[PDB]
């Protein structure tokens, strides 16, 4: 039948999860942002559409920092992106507190990953409406 | 409720015309055993505040971690983190004081005596104390533990009241503090010769001096003292 796209964790007959795919549409509809990996670091940059002359220039910042070595930028539903960073920040604080060493990038990636994947497991939550580019420099 | 195991002794400080000075030896005592000697008990936060901690070292290390986090957190979504919206000494203190009182109020204190020294953004000198009971107070000079009994009397001879601050120079001040550290070395049995000293000046910024030593000690007269009353040789 149909309706496989109305509840978040439901598998459609072809093995897909339409709500996540619709979340992607929200992402593609957003500002463009990128990340370039260099020989000893990473660069983040994003497009900030000027709706009007009323927007105080340089004020509505988008790039977000996690801990002191991670940078995060995203496209899509901005509020969702902040939510995801708030989580990443806790995730990082928790890691440092137990292991002392600030969180390795890969480790941090999975923290964000598992949390996001979690929102595709239940119909009582909505998937994140953002694709996020993040990174930093760590032990190696 | 607990009891302190590894401890740090006095933390002395005072304020002069352009800033504040704070010092603390580098000893980590374990009862009467002078166990550790590379213990820094002056916690710098940013470039306008220095936190001197005495008491339980394990709790001090915890307070240290709290402070590093306060810095990290303040930097989040804060484009003025290194300017208008940087951590002020008064912010750092009110935070720690809040924590100290909440802990004593839950009957599980952080066994310390803390002195937050620094210079506010408007140039004002900041010097306030907080301990395990959550008690707080300010004075032109402040010392914890033994320094309260021996350092304050000496330091108060330089700055007895408020009006004496502008009249006091970095040199006069640093001298008083360095002499106090020597006195404490003479009579405090849980003190070390090595110590750190930090100056926070509204012009020169934060100067953190490590590995200082008490010098110019008088010990010669000891030779002339024999017996405990009637002995002559």
């Amino acid at each position: 039948g149909t309706g496989y796209d109305l509840s978040n964790s439901v598998f459609s007959p072809d093995g897909r999860n339409f709500q996540v795919e619709y979340a992607v549409k929200a992402v593609e509809n957003g500002t463009t942002s990128i990340g370039i990996k260099c020989n000893d670091g990473v660069v983040f940059a994003v497009e900030k559409l000027i709706t009007s002359k009323l927007l105080v220039p340089q004020k509505n910042v988008k790039i977000q920092v996690v801990d002191r070595h991670i940078g995060c930028v995203y496209s899509g539903l901005i509020p969702d992106g902040r939510h995801l960073v708030n989580r990443g920040r806790e995730e990082a604080a928790s890691f440092k507190k137990l292991y002392k060493t600030p969180i390795p990038i890969p480790a941090f990636a999975d923290r964000l990953g598992q949390y996001v994947q979690a929102h595709t497991l239940y119909n009582s939550v909505r998937p994140f409406g953002v694709s996020t580019i993040f990174g930093g420099v760590d032990k190696n | 409720t607990q009891q302190p195991i590894v401890t740090g002794t006095s933390v002395i400080s005072m304020k002069y015309d352009n800033g504040v000075i704070i010092a603390a030896d580098n000893l980590g005592s374990y009862g009467s055993l002078l166990r550790f000697n590379g213990v820094e008990r002056l916690i710098p936060v940013g470039d306008n505040t220095v936190v001197g901690i005495s008491g339980d070292i394990s709790d001090m290390q915890h307070i240290e971690r709290l402070l590093k986090d306060l810095v990290t957190e303040n930097a989040y979504d804060n484009p003025l983190a290194d300017a208008e919206e940087a951590l002020e000494p008064s912010y750092i203190f009110e935070y720690l004081a809040t924590v100290m009182y909440q802990r004593r109020s839950k009957m599980n204190p952080l066994w310390n005596a803390i002195i937050v020294a620094g210079v506010q953004s408007n140039g004002d000198q900041f010097l306030r104390y907080v301990n395990l009971l959550g008690v707080t107070y300010s004075s032109p000079t402040l010392a914890t533990g033994f320094g309260a009994h021996m350092a304050n009397p000496l330091l108060r001879k330089v700055v007895d009241r408020e009006s004496d601050i502008p009249k006091t120079t970095v040199q006069v001040a640093e001298e008083a503090i360095v002499n106090a550290m020597r006195v404490l070395y003479y009579r405090d049995a849980r003190s070390s010769r090595n110590f750190s000293l930090a100056i926070i000046d509204k012009n020169t910024g934060l100067t953190f001096k490590k590995n200082l030593q008490v010098e110019n000690m008088k010990w010669d007269f000891a030779k002339d003292i024999k017996g405990y009353g009637t002995q002559k040789i």
